[PDB]
């Protein structure tokens, strides 16, 4: 589209990513997982 | 049922990805034909 390339679910309307486990990924030595930081980026800014 | 809701003819251009629904329904009907071969030969042996 306009304003940058985008992803859209094929042949459906509401794609659902069902993440199985959230406690289980790995901290670094400060306390911040890159996974939960990435999903924070997505659920706040709708992109990456 | 959704055609019963809106009967404007260009709504089939704008449904929720009907193309694979139609092709898969056709393919499953072809397969139940291949299942019906045996019963067809039964009725052909019935009436000459």
């Amino acid at each position: 589209t306009n304003t940058g390339r985008v992803y859209r679910p094929k042949d459906c309307e509401r794609l659902v990513l069902y993440l199985k486990d959230i406690n289980l990924p790995k901290l670094d030595k400060w306390g911040t997982s890159t996974l939960v930081a990435f999903l924070q980026q997505v659920l706040t800014y709708q992109g990456f | 049922t959704d055609i019963k809701k809106d009967n404007r003819v260009t709504t089939l251009t704008t449904h929720a990805g009907i193309r694979n629904s139609l092709l898969t329904i056709l393919d499953q009907l072809q397969r139940c034909q291949r299942s019906l071969n045996e019963f067809l030969e039964e009725k052909r042996s019935a009436f000459p």
